[PDB]
RNA sequence: UAUUAUAUUUAUUCAUAUAAUUAAUAGGAUAAUAUUUGUAGUUUUUGAUACCAUGAUAAGGAUUAUAAAUUGAAAGUGUUAAUAUCAUAAUCAAAAUUUAUUAUUUAUAUUAAAUAUGUAUGUGUAGAUAAAAUAAGAAAUUA
């Protein structure tokens, strides 16, 4: 786009404020994850019938060497609150460790856990536009 | 669980200020509108409701 | 079964290549170039 | 087409800053589930306040007399039961079948906002105070 | 329709409350059938061949 | 009558400029005269506007009558007279038809819209079921539930 | 074919595609000549059979003919088979009558 | 000169016919009938392969079942778990949705006994961990066998 | 002087070889003689363009679990592998095995040709996966790793051509291919049976005797390698008392000129020649006569002729048969041959 | 009679991207196919009026006659014995109907001339070229490449439509002629320029139903409610029919001619026929079932 | 019916005519269309900078 | 690789036979992955043959099964990358930028005909079509129409 | 109403006669037919704007399943769906590569067979013959980037590069 | 134009333009050509 | 002057891109015989790249018109055909808002299928702004 945040931005055009079909989107930008829902929690964006087998961040399919993190696809379960190990999820930046276990992730995936856009934004990245911008729609003070 | 009784960084967040005004841009102020109706003047207030 | 395969790029280029070495390739598609385009009766009425 | 600006380096450490950011935010999210899910479920087990409207037939009638007689010598154990919750109400309304469809073709009932007070409020600042920490969808008191 | 005997049905309903008062959900995700799902939408409707539409197969 | 909420304020110009897509609305004419029929009144208002407004749609698809070339200019204000008075009958007729409503739902005991005024039973308009916990006009709190307008006997 | 995928690396998978989309194999049988003797001196199908077949298929039948479309096989003899087999299925079920 | 036949003279007609062969199943002859048992299952190479959905693989069908079960040991898949099989270890594992039973909520399902409430104004206001004191006495259920 | 990516390559061919042939030169590409493929990388090196070279199932990539670096630098944030040990804890391992991945080979065609189910696609002709030996797929080592670089990689040296051919693949492509790479007649001019195999022809031929002809077809649809030429005859003879003369021929043709001409045996015809027999077809005969006294290319090439006093008895049926049946025009044909 | 009566319907479909290509392309298919089908119908007709020329009782084969008395009861509430004669008329009425209809045929092929050819009507012309309603892709699509601007995108639509009309050739042959046939199929190369051919094929079969194998039993004592057509049960719970019968009984130690066949529920002699190389019943032997 | 009534009976056709009932009005919506919001008439809002 | 004799001028037109094979593979775990599906989901009882703890062993077994299928293709259709083979520009299916029949962008598709590359024939831009199909009832009617003739018509036996 | 699916045998009745149900089971059995038990019987909707012709869309056919609860997750749903094998997704897939000939045959045998040697791209020889030109006029702007480099570090046994000037 | 250049098979401009043939020219066929006909090449199969 | 009308209506809260190796041909049954069953010469070049690397198709109404007629244009808007000489950045799922060039669903009934947006009740409410004479129905101050 214009401030290629990945090597995409390089090569994909914005097209404006582009209206989509509804559920068509080459970017699923889960912007809505941390949604409390509270007489929903076993329903927004969850699985669908509650008696379904688990996804596949949550077995071993081969004899693999190891992993760097895992997806927030697979779910939080008792393994993940009294192992007490690394569970890591490719959040922005670079990665975001579950090591402050509690008992009520279990049962959903980690999606619902991990902030996918932060309060805080560093003026690190932003620009001596966007922090001005940022300003402008409320987000840094100045 | 325990939740700790102190919160490190993300309670510490810049407040984002509730929108002022209602309305377009949320600008649009608390003021009378020319929608107002008349209860004083005449059995069918003016301007009337539809 | 054969004609399923029978069309295969390399048996239309062995058929090529068998014209090639027997030294014809003057009904073949690719290997023959005709260079000389022949041109019409020109009308003596319609000189302009 | 201007060749687009790669966005520049990250940082120092933010990326552990997000991580303790994170970290404390779905620890916060703990509380205000818990406390969600408790605000949810005792609006769910509270008896509401009446979901139809007194605006129109046949619940324009005295509260004596005509539909209301039937609501209080058939019904009036079940509405309290199940909490005047207005889809219960309604269903119970359907099958009391001596009423026929009019419990939605006559009766009016209360918009999905004004249905869900609890019982015997009198103010019109009940819907717009409700607590907005608690992300019931609008399902608690 | 013919069904399972043993088994406590309702029939298509008269009365047009028990719809409205009913828990049945409205289509919110996307909308599949399962042939038609091969073409993915209405405005990218794919098709194998130049088939008329009006093709009377045999 | 359903429709409870909030509704929008349009002036009778522009009510009536809606020509024969509302305004001169064939059906909205026939049922608001079917009020006056049944309340046993003469329909010489809304019989009137019918009939300028059959006129103005049987004239609509043809171009208007031809302009001279006046310094003088006396067409110009006279045609004006003429659309005004026209004008003038649609806004007196406006205001019988919506008089006669908030007469006859004060009569059905029949509640009105929200903050349409009803002289038959409150001097004020009916505000209840709001999306608002003020007064839209009077900046006065609503009572829970809808406040009530007529007897209790039905 | 005959445009384009007629000769080349193509032509082969190109065919396969082709003749498997058009696989089906249709099958319309009339059920007036159903209505015949069975060689046991028999009517093969008499009206009540006639009502029992109608009755079993639901939608394959219309116009006073029954039609199977014999979808499963990508090959044309399969579908062929496969249909007859299907046919004479539906048939000695409503044989009963 | 500027001439195109309307219609391929026969001359060039043959030549196209002739050019080409053709195919053996182009003729359809039949005297013996179809094969009821054997054509269908003949030999795996040159074997009917069903196109379209599932419901026209039986064969492959039960051979999938058969091969799986051949390969797949209930050692492998004994841990793969249920959603709820997992989230019965949630402080609410249970709430009915606000649709139906949402006046079949009871407070008893509100885990109280992890949470703690200030009665000036009656809400809960911090959560006590159970991640420490939390003991169950089937981590996975008694049909699980290690 | 030089940034170049490769270090050293490997010869193809060795210096009991080149030492000779070096003294003629190679007709090589007019635009770029010298052709550094993917053959001549090293073990070590082509390893790397091997693990590579896949989206997230290549272990080439960090977090796509046979990877082999420990540590990650993700924009001056550093990355290590949580290994399988520490993994287990909360992602229990299943893991059937190399044999998970080798579908069936009755499931071929439901799976579109294929065996395999790797990520990367196995072809089973030679040319194609071919890295210095031709590529053998060896349907028991099947790994991850993929040490055999046998695979119809993605993005790797000299891609380009094997994926042009894997697309311009043909129509039965795996299993043709497949058949024939293996399963060939042997040099002692013998037909392939084959170990694995006899057991199951033991179900068939026992079957089919006993009569239970679904039984043994539904058994024979699991022959995946060739039968002995027993199992033809038991699965034909079992159609002998119901006639099923089209069941019959099918069970014929499907070894007569697809499996080595197996079905081309004397007492084979027979069965079929009982089963027109008490189907009562004039033309069936003669198609199973006709069988019989076959043609050069079986009789010769094949080698899959029928011993004389075979000839003779299926002939004598023939007669038999026929000159019962009064077809006086076609049994003195036969006996014309006679 | 005439028109409505077929044996095998072509209905050859030549797509074409334009539809004058496929209007005279129509035309002259339809000329080479109707000289086509003339000859081939001339063939069948001089052959069929050979065949109807001298029918009596003394021009018939016993193959016909033991297929016309293959039965084992008919309709006089006793089987039937068709001779050379009963089975004459029989043939004779078919040979007279069939030539009626391709008489019928030659006629409208020889009724359209090139003054006032209707290819478009099939009461006048063998074969009739059907229209068939084209294929037609209307796209919308944008034409801009602003990167900026969605609007300036939208407003820059194009319609454009990828045609591809068709004709079918529809030869209601009432008789199925495999000379005609391979002499179509070979359309499919002398076909015109950016045209090719889809021919439907509806010819008549026969499919034999047939006793031991598909039979018309009563019901079974066990019911198969619907358990037995569950999901996966297509595959799992049923097999795939027919079901094999075993065709091979097993002979009884005490048995008889007549205790076998009210065993296997057969007539004696249908027995004696299924298994005509035994004269008296051994034991531990296997006998044929007849399916009957 | 005008049309029906010109084909009964002719010398109709005149009054029909003349009343302008056999008369066509060449009128249809605007086409559908993205560029416009309702896709019959509104183009998108237009802001300069 | 390392822009060292590039053949072509686009380096991302590997891409495209990076999708071909990604459809190849679809194809090719396709019906494996849609019966383990079925049998995985499967909650009424399968057949009179097998039920009850036998179908939760097996269900659980065929999951375990689908889950080591390694290299199977579980993306949506919808999902994978959709670009044209000419220029690699993508393209959103379901938007105006995306030719479905040609498989091709309103980029590269609009030079192919602006130049003479594809055989259209220009419409008028605001109206329906020729199609009275398309004309009738949008889009969704001619999908509709499509899915009745490529699956509804055949009495399926 | 809630009334109970019942069927009485055709033993009970004094007519016998073959029950619906009975012939259902029988359909079910001869053409594989599902039959989906939690079918309840509230739910006999038809697709009025597919089954009712006052509409523009009038199919005749219900042209979808007028049901919200639906989606490819289910097993009902993926019984009767068609799979990608021999559709348009694979006839797209063998024939849309970028470059149309190497669909039809690979590039070094078409020219090894009609011309002798295997031609570059257009790409490539406007490279090289940019190289012949621009390396004819001047020379050192060049770089030395190979696939393998042993060669060049180590030439054979001669081959001493010229110096040039 | 272009390095991934024309192809002269799909293209209607060179389908046919005035060194092709053009739609509305009778498109018919314009020489049979018998190539399988006037030498076949012997059967002759890489694999044995 | 004539060959002829804009002062009306409906409008404004607007956001989405990611985890490096593009260099080549290799035919298998019903074919009168190739183990060619399993076709083995490494390492002399460099552009479409993260980087200069020409061209070529949009949006935008203000005076060629009334009858058998359409209220959308060339001035070119990212990907395209000759300038080389910093670096591999390219979708196979789950993704990080600063980007002018956007029509949101408004109070009787509110989460079931690839998951699908929890925030902004407020006198229709500053300033400046949007669209349209086309199956809808509009009428009078030419340069």
């Amino acid at each position: 786009l214009k401030m290629a945040k990945s090597a995409f931005g390089f090569y994909l055009a914005r097209r404006g404020q582009r209206k989509f079909p509804f559920l068509r989107r080459p970017h699923i930008k889960n912007t809505h994850a941390m949604n409390l829902s509270a007489p929903y929690f076993w329903s927004f964006m969850t699985a669908k019938s509650q008696t379904y087998f688990l996804p596949e961040e949550n077995y071993i399919t081969g004899d693999w060497t190891g992993k760097f993190f895992v997806s927030k696809l697979q779910v939080y379960t008792l393994q993940h609150a009294t192992s007490g190990s690394t569970v890591r999820v490719k959040s922005f930046p670079s990665v975001f460790e579950l090591s402050s276990p509690s008992r009520w992730n279990i049962g959903k995936e980690l999606n619902t856990l991990t902030k996918p856009r932060m309060d805080l934004i560093d003026e690190q990245m932003l620009t001596k536009k966007q922090r001005l911008d940022y300003v402008k729609a409320g987000l840094l003070p100045k | 669980t325990a939740t700790p009784e102190r919160f490190s960084i993300l309670g510490t967040t810049h407040p984002k200020p509730k929108r002022t005004g209602f309305g377009r841009n949320n600008k649009m102020r608390s003021k009378p509108s020319d929608n107002v109706a008349w209860y004083d003047k005449g059995p069918v207030e003016w301007l009337p409701r539809p | 079964s054969r004609y399923y395969e029978w069309g295969r790029a390399v048996k239309q280029f062995n058929f090529i290549e068998f014209r090639r070495r027997n030294g014809w390739m003057y009904d073949l598609h690719l290997m023959k170039n005709t260079t000389k385009q022949v041109g019409p009766l020109r009308d003596f009425n319609q000189p302009d | 087409w201007a060749k687009p600006k790669k966005r520049p380096k990250v940082g120092q450490g933010f990326h552990e800053k997000a991580q303790k950011w994170r970290d404390e935010f779905l620890l916060d999210r703990h509380r205000i589930l818990a406390d969600s899910l408790r605000a949810y479920v005792e609006f769910s087990a509270s008896k509401r306040t009446e979901p139809w409207d007194t605006r129109f037939r046949p619940f324009d009638r005295v509260e004596k007399d005509g539909v209301y007689v039937l609501m209080r010598h058939l019904m009036e154990d079940k509405f309290q039961l199940c909490n005047y919750h207005h889809r219960p109400v309604k269903r119970l309304f359907c099958n009391v079948g001596l009423l026929g469809p009019q419990v939605t073709t006559k009766a009016r009932w209360k918009p999905y906002r004004y249905a869900t007070n609890p019982a015997n409020t009198s103010k019109a600042e009940r819907i717009f105070q409700k607590d907005k920490t608690l992300y019931t969808h609008g399902h608690n008191d | 329709m013919q069904q399972v005997p043993g088994k406590i049905d309702q029939t298509p309903f008269e009365e047009d409350q028990t719809w409205l008062l009913n828990p049945i959900p409205v289509q919110q995700l996307e909308q599949h059938h399962p042939e038609k799902d091969l073409q993915d939408l209405p405005f990218v409707n794919h098709e194998q061949f130049p088939r008329s539409l009006e093709w009377t197969a045999p | 009558n359903t429709f409870l909420t909030k509704s929008v304020a349009t002036p009778p110009i522009s009510v009536i400029r809606t020509g024969p897509k509302w305004w001169a609305d064939p059906e909205r004419m026939v049922r608001q005269k079917l009020m006056y029929f049944t309340l046993g009144v003469d329909q010489l208002p809304l019989r009137r506007t019918a009939v300028i407004q059959k006129d103005l749609h049987r004239f609509h698809m043809c171009k208007p009558p031809p302009r001279i070339g006046d310094t003088t200019g006396y067409k110009r204000s006279r045609a004006a007279q003429l659309t005004t008075w026209y004008r003038r009958i649609q806004y007196q007729e406006y205001h019988l038809q919506h008089l006669f409503t908030r007469h006859v739902w004060g009569l059905v005991r029949a509640y009105p819209g929200n903050t349409t005024k009803i002289q038959g039973k409150a001097d004020d308009g009916y505000v209840g079921y709001d999306s608002v916990p003020y007064h839209r006009y009077n900046r006065t709190p609503l009572p829970f539930p809808a406040r009530e307008i007529y007897g209790r006997r039905e | 074919n005959n445009l384009e995928y007629k000769r080349y690396d193509w032509q082969g998978w190109y065919q396969r595609m082709v003749d498997v989309h058009n696989r089906n194999i249709s099958l319309r049988c009339r059920v007036s000549d159903l209505k015949r003797l069975d060689p046991n001196g028999v009517p093969f199908v008499d009206m009540q059979t006639e009502r029992r077949l109608r009755i079993l298929a639901e939608g394959r039948v219309g116009m006073g003919v029954l039609m199977l479309d014999s979808d499963k096989y990508e090959d044309q003899k399969d579908n062929m088979t496969f249909g007859s087999i299907k046919l004479s299925e539906l048939l000695s079920d409503a044989r009963k009558a | 000169l500027g001439y195109m036949h309307r219609y391929t003279p026969w001359e060039w007609i043959a030549v196209q016919e002739a050019d080409q062969p053709l195919i053996a199943e182009q003729i359809r002859q039949d005297n013996i009938g179809t094969s009821y048992f054997f054509s269908l299952n003949r030999y795996w190479r040159y074997k009917a392969r069903p196109h379209g959905y599932i419901r026209h693989f039986d064969n492959e069908v039960r051979d999938l079942f058969q091969f799986v079960d051949g390969v797949t040991p209930w050692k492998q898949a004994q841990k793969i778990r249920t959603y709820w099989e997992v989230r019965a270890h949630h402080p609410m594992p249970q709430f009915n949705r606000p649709e139906v039973a949402m006046h079949r909520n009871t407070v008893g399902l509100l885990p109280a006994h992890m949470w703690e409430t200030d009665k000036k104004t009656g809400k809960v206001k911090a959560v006590k961990d159970s991640v420490r004191d939390y003991q169950t006495k089937t981590p996975l259920p008694k049909w699980v066998q290690l | 002087s030089v940034t170049g990516v490769f270090s050293k390559g490997r010869g193809i061919g060795h210096a009991a070889v080149t030492s000779i042939l070096r003294y003629i030169p190679r007709a090589r590409v007019p635009w770029q003689p010298s052709r550094f493929g993917r053959e001549n990388l090293s073990a070590s090196d082509l390893a790397v363009l091997w693990s590579r070279g896949r989206y997230r199932d290549g272990p080439g990539n960090y977090n796509s679990g046979y990877h082999t670096e420990k540590t990650h630098v993700l924009e001056d944030n550093t990355v290590t592998m949580i290994p399988k040990h520490e993994l287990e804890k909360y992602m229990p391992d299943i893991s059937i095995g190399p044999k998970a991945l080798v579908t069936p080979v009755s499931l071929m065609s439901a799976r579109n040709g294929h065996r395999v189910t790797h990520d990367l696609l196995h072809s089973y002709d030679p040319h194609i996966g071919r890295l210095d030996k031709p590529a053998v797929v060896d349907h028991d080592n099947i790994t991850v790793e993929d040490p055999n670089r046998v695979g119809l990689n993605a993005a790797t040296l000299d891609c380009r051509g094997r994926i042009y051919r894997w697309l311009r693949r043909g129509p039965f492509f795996q299993e043709d291919h497949y058949f024939r790479r293996s399963l060939r007649l042997n040099r002692d001019g013998t037909v392939p049976t084959a170990a694995h195999e006899a057991p199951l022809m033991r179900k068939i031929v026992r079957l089919a005797q006993r009569g239970h002809l679904k039984a043994a077809c539904e058994e024979y649809r699991r022959v995946t390698t060739v039968p002995p030429v027993e199992v033809y005859r038991a699965l034909t003879a079992c159609c002998i008392p119901g006639g099923l003369i089209a069941d019959a021929v099918a069970i014929f043709e499907d070894g007569n000129s697809k499996l080595f001409y197996v079905a081309r045996d004397g007492e084979v015809l027979h069965n079929v020649m009982r089963c027109a027999i008490k189907a009562k077809n004039r033309v069936r005969v003669m198609w199973v006569y006709n069988v019989m006294r076959g043609r050069y290319y079986e009789n010769v090439i094949v080698r899959a002729e029928i011993d004389p006093i075979w000839r003779y008895r299926i002939a004598l049926l023939a007669l038999e048969y026929f000159l019962d049946h009064n077809c006086a025009e076609e049994a003195g044909t036969v006996y014309s041959y006679l | 009679d005439g028109i409505h009566g077929s044996e095998v319907t072509y209905k050859i479909v030549l797509e074409g991207f334009w539809d004058h290509h496929v209007m005279k392309l129509a035309e002259d298919v339809c000329m080479f196919l109707r000289d086509v089908g003339r000859q081939v119908t001339e063939e069948k007709l001089v052959a069929v009026r050979r065949v109807m020329e001298g029918l009596t009782g003394g021009a018939f084969d016993p193959e016909l006659i033991d297929f016309f008395n293959a039965a084992r009861a008919g309709p006089f509430g006793r089987p039937d014995e068709y001779d050379a004669e009963e089975v004459a008329n029989f043939v004779r009425a078919d040979l007279k109907r069939l030539e009626e209809q391709c008489l019928n045929v030659i006629n409208r092929c020889n009724v359209p001339v090139p003054g006032a050819t209707n290819i478009y009507d099939p009461q006048v012309s063998w074969p009739y070229v059907e229209k068939l309603e084209p294929w037609v892709r209307m796209a919308e699509f944008w034409t801009s490449s602003s990167d900026t601007s969605f609007t300036e995108l939208e407003m820059s639509t194009a319609h454009y439509e990828f045609r591809k009309y068709f004709r079918v050739i529809i030869c209601k042959l009432p008789f199925q002629s495999t000379e005609f046939e391979k002499r179509m199929y070979d359309i499919r190369h002398w076909l015109h320029r950016q045209t090719t051919c889809e021919f439907h094929t509806i010819y008549r079969k026969n499919v034999i139903h047939d006793g031991s194998v598909f039979p018309t039993e009563h019901d079974p004592a066990t019911p198969t409610t619907h358990d037995h057509h569950r999901m996966f049960s297509f595959a799992l719970d049923w097999q795939s029919a027919p079901v094999n019968r075993l065709s091979v009984a097993r002979v009884l130690e005490g048995d008889d001619w007549e205790r076998v066949a009210q065993r296997l529920g057969c007539s004696v002699d249908d027995l004696k026929e299924a298994n005509p190389a035994i004269e008296e019943l051994e034991a531990g032997a296997v006998l044929n079932v007849p399916g009957g | 019916i005008a049309n029906a009534l010109v084909k009964l009976l002719p010398l109709t056709r005149i009054p029909l005519k003349k009343s302008g009932l056999l008369s066509v009005d060449r009128r249809r919506e605007r086409g559908q269309f993205p560029g416009y919001l309702d896709g019959k008439k509104v183009k998108r809002k237009f802001a300069k900078r | 690789m390392r822009h060292i004799g590039q053949d072509v001028p686009k380096r991302h037109t590997h891409f495209v036979l990076e999708s071909r094979l990604m459809y190849e593979k679809s194809f090719r775990d396709s019906w494996l992955h849609s019966v383990c599906r079925a049998v995985s989901q499967i909650d009424e009882p399968l057949s009179k043959t097998i039920s009850g703890t036998r179908q939760k062993m097996l269900q659980r077994k065929v999951t375990c099964f689908q889950y080591n299928q390694y290299g199977l293709f579980k993306v949506p259709y919808y999902r994978l990358a959709n670009v044209d083979r000419y220029h690699a520009v993508q393209g959103v299916p379901g938007t105006r930028e995306w030719v479905p029949y040609a498989n091709v962008s309103y980029w590269t598709m609009n030079k192919m005909v602006r130049s003479g590359n594809l055989l259209v024939h220009r419409v008028h831009y605001t109206g329906w079509g020729t199609d009275p199909h398309l004309k009738k009832g949008g889009w969704e009617h001619r999908w509709n129409k499509v899915m009745q003739r490529n699956a509804l018509q055949y009495s399926r036996i | 109403g809630v009334h109970r699916v019942g069927y009485t045998h055709p033993s009970t009745l004094p007519v016998p006669c073959a029950q619906r149900w009975d012939l259902r089971l029988a359909r079910a059995r001869i053409f594989q037919e599902y039959i989906e038990e939690k079918a309840p019987g509230a739910w006999q909707l038809e697709d009025e704007r597919s089954m009712s012709p006052e509409f523009k869309t009038f199919t005749g056919y219900p042209m979808r399943e007028m049901r919200p609860g639906y989606g490819q997750n289910l097993p009902d749903f993926i019984m009767k769906k068609r799979l990608p094998n021999n559709t348009h997704y694979e006839l797209f897939a063998r024939r849309d590569i970028p470059n149309e000939d190497n669909a039809m045959y690979g590039k070094y045998l078409y020219d090894m067979t009609v011309h002798g040697t295997s031609l570059p791209s257009t790409y490539r020889m406007h490279k090289d013959i940019n190289k012949a030109q621009r390396n004819d006029r001047k020379l050192s702007g060049n770089r030395f980037r190979v696939l393998c480099s042993s060669g060049a570090k180590k030439p054979p046994s001669g081959w001493e590069p010229i110096p040039d000037a | 134009v272009g390095y991934t250049p024309v192809n002269p098979d799909t293209s209607p401009m060179l389908a046919y333009s005035q060194y092709h043939w053009h739609y509305n020219l009778p498109q018919g066929m314009e020489r049979p050509h018998g190539v399988n006909r006037t030498m076949t090449a012997p059967y002759q199969s890489a694999h044995s």
